[PDB]
C-alpha cells in the first residue's frame, strides 16, 4: 500500500497566522490527494481534493499544493472554527490510504498546573476498591508526567489517564489521573502521593494524603 | 443534498456475527473507514454496486464482507465473527459526481465489541478538602465508575453550573468497564454555602444517579 507520512504530528498556532502542513506519499501520486478536517465526535469533511481543488464551501483561506510525493495544505489566516484535526489521503491506487492525522491546537503561554488528589470515598472502599484521583487542573502544554507512589514505591500498571480537550477559552488542559488498588491492598499502606512533571513546574509537585488522616 | 445515511449504534459480544449499512438519498462507488477509538482514519475497500466488484484493503481481506442491494442503493459491511478489536467507528464514503471523489460521508456506526456486560454506574464523591484547595479555590468531583456501555452524560447543579467544569473522557479498564471523572473548581468560600451535585445519567442501563458531593 502507499505509505502518506504528515508533519507534523501537532502543531500550535494563533487565530490570523499562516498555517502549513505537510503530506508525503511513499511513491508519486501524481496530483491525487485529499485533505480532510474532522473535529472530535463528528464525520470527516472534504476540503481539498486533487491536491489543489476547493470543494464547494469551503472557505478561500484554505488552499493545497504540491505535486508528485510532496503536498501542503496552507490556511491563510486561522480562525477558531479551524482548530481541529486534518488528515490527507491519496486516492491514486486502491487502497485509497490515509494519512496519520495532523492536529492544529491552540498556541498560549506555558500554565502550571493547579495539583489536587482526591482519597478514596467511604461508599467506594465499602464497595471493595480503593481510587485515588490525582487532577492537573489548567495547564499547557498538554504534555505532563504523573507518577503514583504509596510508601514512596512507584506504582506501574494499576493507574490510567485521560485528558481534556483543550478549553476554548482559556486554551489550557486538564488531566486527571486514577490509580486503583482491591480494598485489602490499599489498607496495607499508609501514604498515597501523586507526583506531577510538567514545563511550567521548575521542579516535580507532590500532592500527598496518609490513608485514615 | 446528496447524502449517505448508516445504521445506528451497535454493542456485540465476541464471536457474534454483525451486518451495518450505508444508504444513499438524494454514488456508483462506495468505499468503508475504520477510525478505532482515539486513532486515526483506515481504508477497508471499495465497492462498484452496478455489478458489486469489490477490492479489499490487504489488512482488511478476508477479515470482512462488503456487499451492496443497488436496487435499494444501500452497502453494507458484514463481519461472521467479531472480536473486540473491531470495536470502532465506521464510515462509509462515496461521490456525488464524476469529478469529486470522496465529497460525501454517511455520519458513522459506532460498533462496540466487548465480553463486558450492561451495568449501570457506581458515583463516588471526590470531596473537596484541603489535599484539594489553592489559594481560595477547591476541586470537587464525582467518579463515575464501572459502567458499560458508552456513553454517560454528566451535568452539575442540574446544568446550572458549568463554569470550571471538566467531564474527562472515559477510560476502559482492565475489566472491560469504563470509568471517568467530572470535577469542577469553585471557591473554597462556596464550600458549605453552595449545595453541588453531579447528574449522571446512563441511558443503556436506564441508571440516573444525583450525588451531592460534601466536605
Ligand atoms: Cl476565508
Ligand atoms: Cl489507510
Ligand atoms: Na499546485
Amino acid at each position: 500500500d502507499i505509505q502518506m507520512t504528515q508533519s507534523p504530528s501537532s502543531l500550535s498556532a494563533s487565530v490570523g497566522d499562516r498555517v502549513t502542513i505537510t503530506c508525503r506519499a511513499s511513491q508519486s501520486i501524481y496530483s491525487a490527494l485529499n485533505w480532510y478536517q474532522q473535529k472530535p465526535g463528528k464525520a470527516p469533511k472534504l476540503l481539498i481534493y486533487a491536491a489543489s481543488a476547493l470543494q464547494s464551501g469551503v472557505p478561500s483561506r484554505f488552499s493545497g499544493s504540491g505535486s508528485g510525493t510532496d503536498f501542503t495544505l496552507t490556511i491563510s489566516s486561522l480562525q477558531p472554527e479551524d482548530f481541529a484535526t486534518y488528515y490527507c489521503q491519496q486516492t491514486d491506487i486502491h487502497p485509497y490510504t490515509f494519512g496519520q492525522g495532523t492536529k492544529v491546537e491552540i498556541k498560549r503561554t506555558v500554565a502550571a498546573p493547579s495539583v489536587f488528589i482526591f482519597p478514596p470515598s467511604d461508599e467506594q472502599l465499602k464497595s471493595g476498591t480503593a481510587s485515588v484521583v490525582c487532577l492537573l487542573n489548567n495547564f499547557y502544554p498538554r504534555e505532563a508526567k504523573v507518577q503514583w507512589k504509596v510508601d514512596n514505591a512507584l506504582q506501574s500498571g494499576n493507574s490510567q489517564e485521560s485528558v481534556t480537550e483543550q478549553d476554548s477559552k482559556d486554551s489550557t488542559y486538564s488531566l486527571s489521573s486514577t490509580l486503583t488498588l482491591s480494598k485489602a491492598d490499599y489498607e496495607k499502606h499508609k501514604v498515597y502521593a501523586c507526583e506531577v512533571t510538567h514545563q511550567g513546574l521548575s521542579s516535580p509537585v507532590t500532592k500527598s494524603f496518609n490513608r485514615g488522616e | 443534498q446528496m447524502q449517505l445515511v448508516q445504521s445506528g449504534t451497535e454493542v456485540k459480544k465476541p464471536g457474534e456475527s454483525l451486518k451495518i449499512s450505508c444508504k444513499g438519498s438524494g454514488t456508483y462507488w462506495i468505499g468503508w473507514v475504520r477510525q478505532m477509538p482515539g486513532k486515526g482514519l483506515e481504508w477497508m475497500g471499495i465497492i462498484y454496486p452496478g455489478d458489486s466488484e469489490t477490492r479489499y484493503s490487504p489488512s482488511f481481506q478476508g477479515q470482512v464482507t462488503i456487499s451492496a442491494d443497488k436496487s435499494i442503493n444501500t452497502a453494507y459491511l458484514q463481519w461472521s465473527s467479531l472480536k473486540a478489536s473491531d470495536t470502532a467507528i465506521y464510515y462509509c464514503a462515496g461521490g456525488s459526481g464524476i469529478s469529486t471523489p470522496m465529497d460525501v460521508w454517511g455520519q458513522g456506526t459506532t460498533v462496540t465489541v466487548s465480553s463486558a456486560s450492561t451495568k449501570g454506574p457506581s458515583v463516588f464523591p471526590l470531596a473537596p478538602s484541603s489535599k484539594s484547595t489553592s489559594g481560595g479555590t477547591a476541586a470537587l468531583g464525582c467518579l463515575v465508575k464501572d459502567y458499560f456501555p458508552e456513553p454517560v452524560t454528566v451535568s452539575w447543579n442540574s446544568g446550572a453550573l458549568t463554569s470550571g467544569v471538566h467531564t474527562f473522557p472515559a477510560v476502559l479498564q482492565s475489566s472491560g468497564l469504563y470509568s471517568l471523572s467530572s470535577v469542577v473548581t469553585v471557591p473554597s468560600s462556596s464550600l458549605g454555602t453552595q449545595t453541588y451535585i453531579c447528574n449522571v445519567n446512563h441511558k443503556p442501563s436506564n441508571t440516573k444517579v444525583d450525588k451531592k458531593v460534601e466536605p
